[PDB]
């Protein structure tokens, strides 16, 4: 038994799934510990992936004498653990080289001939949350990739195994195959705060889900949101906390993933609401030349699953995924608008498109939107949806199964999945 | 006597005698589908995921015993949904209010299966029966007593089946350059490949009767084995061809009464029951299938769902301890004690103590009216590890809990006229908190939040006329029912606020009204006509959301739960046919449910809603019998006109299926 990668396409125009022969992850980086793809990353006709190790498995521990066992004390001798975090006995859990960061170039969506690029200024570059994985490698408008890091194995229980890297950006130039000589200390700009997740706005402008508090493993105190501008202060990066949000106390959560558009960005966000008062969620749109909030569209649901837009032959509509759960289950519903900046939408009153909720919700340009969901679950296939000829959501025909995923992106006509399994070489 | 006894009783208990059964193909589960208010859901096949309901109330808050031993923790090798109705000299049904000596925890209600314990000097039953899908189920029971006062009894029984029916679904086409997709447009009528199940049971009892020291003496052993194979996941178009589960249980049990203990009038029992438990579940294919059977390869990936080859034990046991004393037949006291420990743990255990104690009092100062008050009390200890760390996984300390509370209620009964009895009931029930609710975080801070225990208030009106009119013989009830239910403990959304939250909270409340209309006609010996009829609401009652906004479904139907359905049933009898003692039964039955939908009615455009459709069916059975049960011949055709049946949303059942039966008994 070894660790292995793990990658399925989802052909969008022909409507077919593919999944491509394991590849071998043990010993990826060179130091016999296997690993996980964060983000999939298309730039330059290229594909841009964060390998972040795992530690060593059974295999990798026991590999010619305890050979890649640096920390002899660190493997574990008894089978225990929570399921979600459950261990095997002899296998060495989280990383033992925390002080690096390594960036995976690929050239197609075959991913063939990987050219590994390290760095020492950074940690592993990934948002976590538990049991997910967020993408912190993103690409900036003239195709320069930026790898964020926040640092999160500053809260690993071992001190060996802990970093001393503070949060931190790194670059790599447009047509280029290592990193440069830019750096950022995001710890330096923000008050020694990290951050939960980040995403692109528009041009070199991001926007970072900073805690309120320290890093741990539920996300708690991840209120607050900046614009951080990569090239502000002469190519130095610059950090603004965003006004005209909620107040911290005030906010339950933030959406997944925001919609870019025209130069600004479109969040949802959570309230919780005082006795008395009306707060429902809402979606509010972010400028980050400002670096200003607004309240838009109000969405009367417990959460807001995906923001986009769906167009077919002269019509167009945005696209709300609001979630409603109560009585201890919970659906989701597709809601068109004509705007994100005025008004109000529900799913009362037998309004929206209902579905199940899935794990995944990713738009395909304008085009599709797809609802990714491996086996288990209420309804464990993968669906996709368009706009019908005369303006209304329809769901596409083919359906398909799917392994379970811990990253997802879109390369050329293809839906990525990928994930680290358990495979014979 | 005793059915009669429990159905004039002032609670709203309804009794079936399972010996009028013992010549069908029926388990415990399809006798019980009789009852008023009472619901099977099942996922379609010999030995599939059964979910009973009664008046809503489903899984945890319904408790099942057998002689008054609870069955929560026993395995799946042996269920309701599997043991045979001979298993059964009846059953009883205690919807909302339950009498004291049963000590339990049940918002919804209890259902106590009682065998046969007045068995004669010798006996021997014999069944086969063979049926449509591969089908094999046999069973056997045969015991005696000698003089000198030595009494054994043997149980045995198998089941199994390959449940290959044929349903109608989208199957995944697996194309020529490599890919795969499941065309949703395009339905196949395909046969089910990889759903074979089988289950073995054995009981074994010895002991003493009537003596001077006990009335009853036993201890006895059962070993239960179960093999089941996984067709399907939740919804239909996901299928399955490797995937299988396994388990088995073994349980010693230990049983003493006696009557007129110390003093005249007291009677005592005592019961001891110890259950191990052993589970295996194993998903470790290196192909993908289709609903062709059809394989194609998954490219390196072990696990069709999940790769896993998950070894469980566990073990819990029991005891419960129950007094009856009377002063004539005006006063009648009874006290009862249940333990019950259970250890999940396949340095810290994770252990689960309960104790529940009751006491009941019942004056009937004439054969008008009676008037019955208890009282109990609940009291639960857990304990789990918990840590205390960055991320929580390296140091652990033991974290103690303690939950106790007092329920109470009273049932009242009056005859107005010499057939006519009106009942009325009330009880404060509870459920207590799991420890896995409880310690699921498994932090330290956590931990010390607590959970309190669900709560709900019960009442209960009865109307009942019974008449004989010479050869014609009728019987009427109605009943309301009136539940509210409060401090549900539900999944915790999930945030990044401020303030951190555990997985599971007191929220949620639901109010239940609803009525039901039972009748049974006969006339002479030879023509029987019955039916019960159900209708209730069942209301989501928060108003608001958990971060403090109006509830979109407040107010509104409960999803996901059938709430109108019947039953009928005529039967034509034949008496001395061909020879005196031979009897010829011709039975008729049908099932009706009302559609509902799979998530709120209030949300989301119908034409995008998953729904349930309405279903009705029919069934049919002959029996022949010689020299007065002796020798039995059955013939039964379930779904006779092949209709598309579905408990769960897109989970179709069997159609059309013939079945036969052949039965021995002799005794003396």
């Amino acid at each position: 038994v070894q660790k292995g990668i793990a990658i399925t396409y989802l052909h969008v125009t022909d409507q077919i799934m593919k999944n491509r022969d394991v590849i071998r992850g043990e010993n990826f980086l060179g130091n016999g510990e296997y690993v996980t793809f964060a983000g999939i990353l298309e730039a330059n006709n290229k594909i841009y992936t964060a390998p972040i190790p795992m530690g060593l498995s059974v295999y990798g521990s026991a590999f010619e004498d305890g050979k890649w066992v640096k920390y002899p004390e660190l493997v574990k001798t008894e089978d225990g653990g929570s399921n979600s975090s459950s261990y095997e006995k002899g296998e060495l859990q989280w990383t033992q080289y925390p002080n690096e960061a390594w960036v995976a170039i690929y050239n197609d969506e075959n991913f063939n001939n990987p050219t590994l690029i390290r760095t020492d200024k950074i940690s592993y570059a990934c948002g976590r949350m538990r049991s997910q994985y967020y993408q912190t490698i993103w690409a900036a408008d003239n195709g320069d990739v930026y790898v964020f890091s926040p640092s999160y194995a500053k809260i690993m229980d071992a001190d060996v195994q802990k970093t001393n890297l503070p949060a931190g950006v790194v670059r790599i130039k447009a047509g280029a195959t290592d990193f440069d000589s830019y750096y950022c200390n995001l710890e330096e700009l923000s008050g020694g705060k990290s951050f939960l997740r980040c995403w692109h706005i528009t041009g070199d402008y991001f926007l970072l889900q900073m805690y309120t508090g320290e890093i741990n493993s539920r996300g708690t105190g991840a209120t607050r949101m900046a614009v951080f501008k990569a090239t502000g202060n002469g190519d130095k990066g610059e950090l603004y906390y965003v006004d005209g949000l909620p107040e911290p106390d005030r906010i339950s959560s933030f959406s997944g993933t925001p919609f870019c558009e025209n130069g600004v960005a479109y969040v949802g966000v959570i309230p919780i609401t005082a006795d008395g008062e009306t707060n429902h969620p809402a979606i509010y749109k972010i400028d980050p030349v400002t670096h200003t909030a607004t309240k838009g569209l109000t969405v009367n649901a417990t959460g807001i699953t995906a923001i986009g837009r769906l167009a077919k032959d002269s019509h167009s509509t945005y696209v709300v995924s609001a979630t409603v759960t109560s009585a201890n289950s919970t659906a989701n519903y597709l809601l068109a608008t004509s705007t994100l900046e005025s008004g109000s939408v529900t799913p009362g009153n037998n309004n929206g498109f209902e579905t199940a909720t899935g794990t995944a919700w990713i738009f395909y340009k304008d085009q599709y939107l797809y609802r990714l969901q491996y086996n288990q679950g209420n309804e464990g296939v993968t669906t996709a949806y368009e706009l019908n000829t005369n303006g209304g959501i329809a769901k596409r025909s083919n359906e398909y199964t799917i392994t379970r995923f811990t990253t997802y992106g879109i390369f050329g006509e293809n839906i990525i999945s990928s994930s680290a399994v358990d495979a014979t070489f | 006597s005793a059915v009669s006894r429990v159905n004039k009783s002032a609670f709203n208990a309804v009794a079936i005698d399972a010996k009028g059964l013992h010549n069908s193909t029926q388990n415990l589960s399809d006798a019980l589908a009789k009852v008023p208010g009472l619901k099977l859901r099942e996922a379609g096949g010999v030995g599939s995921d059964m979910i009973l309901s009664l008046d809503g109330f489903s899984g945890k808050h319904v408790k099942l015993f057998i002689d008054g031993v609870p069955q929560e923790g026993v395995g799946s090798s042996f269920g309701l949904n599997n043991i045979p109705i001979n298993f059964a000299d009846r059953i009883e049904v205690y919807r909302g209010v339950v009498p004291v000596g049963f000590g339990t925890d049940a918002l919804g209600g209890v259902i106590n299966i009682v065998t046969n314990k007045n068995r004669k000097n010798w006996f021997l039953d014999a069944s086969y029966s063979y049926g449509s899908f591969n089908t094999h189920k046999s069973y056997v029971n045969f015991g005696q007593t000698f003089k000198n006062g030595l009494t054994y009894e043997i149980n045995a029984f198998q089941n199994y089946s390959d449940n290959s029916y044929y349903v109608d679904t989208p199957v995944e086409e697996f194309y020529e350059g490599g890919g795969s997709a499941i065309n949703t447009d395009k339905v196949e009528h395909v046969k089910r490949f990889h759903d074979n199940y089988h289950n073995e049971a054995v009981v074994g009892k010895v002991g003493l009767v009537d003596k001077k020291w006990a009335d009853r003496l036993m201890i006895g052993l059962t070993y239960s084995r179960m093999y089941k194979e996984i067709q399907t996941g939740v919804v239909q178009k996901v299928v399955f061809g490797e995937k299988y589960r396994k388990g088995n249980s073994l349980m010693p049990s230990l049983e003493y009464r006696k009557r007129n203990l110390f003093v005249r009038n007291l009677d005592v029992a005592f019961t001891a029951n110890y259950n191990r438990n052993f589970t295996n579940n194993v998903d470790t294919a290196t192909y993908r299938f289709n609903w062709l059977g059809e394989k194609t390869s998954l490219k390196g990936r072990k696990g069709e769902q999940s790769y896993q080859d998950m070894k469980s034990d566990n073990d819990n046991w029991n005891a419960t301890f129950t007094a009856n004393y009377h002063i004539g037949t005006a006063h009648t006291f009874v006290l009862n004690h249940v333990l019950n420990t259970f250890h999940r743990e396949n340095a810290i255990a994770k252990v689960t103590r309960k104790n529940i104690t009751g006491f009941s009092y019942r004056l009937m100062p004439s054969e008008h009216w009676n008037l019955s008050v208890f009282g109990k009390y609940y009291n639960q200890y857990n304990a789990g590890p918990v840590s205390a760390s960055t991320s929580g996984t390296s140091n652990y300390v033991r974290l103690t809990n303690n939950v106790s509370s007092v329920g109470y209620g009273a049932a009242g009964t009056y005859f107005i006229l010499s057939g006519l009895q009106a009942k009325l009931s009330y009880e404060k029930a509870y459920r207590l908190p799991t420890n896995e609710e409880l310690f699921g975080d498994e932090d330290l801070e956590l931990g010390k939040i607590g959970l309190n225990p669900e709560k709900s208030d019960n009442l209960n009106f009865n109307l009942s006329y019974n008449r004989q009119l010479g050869k014609h013989g009728l019987y009427v009830e109605t009943g309301l029912i009136y539940r509210n239910t409060s401090d549900y403990i539900y999944r915790s959304i999930e945030t990044t606020s401020n303030r951190s939250y555990g997985s599971y909270s007191n929220y949620g409340s639901v109010e239940t009204k609803g009525y039901h209309i039972s009748a049974r006609y006969n006339y002479s010996c030879w023509v029987s006509i019955g039916g019960n009829f159900t209708q209730m609401d069942v209301r989501d009652n928060v108003e608001k959301t958990q971060t403090g906004q109006e509830s979109l479904t407040y107010g509104a139907r409960m999803p996901n739960l059938p709430y109108r359905f019947a039953n009928s049933d005529i039967s034509f009898f034949w008496r001395n046919l061909w020879k005196k003692g031979n009897t010829l039964t011709v039975t008729y039955d049908n099932m009706y449910v009302h559609g509902f939908p799979l998530y709120s009615e209030a949300l989301g455009a119908v034409e995008t809603k998953d729904i349930v459709p309405t279903q009705f069916s029919h069934n049919l059975g002959i029996t022949y019998s010689l020299k007065n049960g002796r020798y039995n011949v059955s013939f039964e055709c379930k779904n006779f006109t092949d209709e598309k049946l579905y408990d769960n949303f897109s989970l179709q059942k069997a159609g059309r299926a013939f079945y036969g039966k052949v039965r021995v008994y002799f005794g003396g």
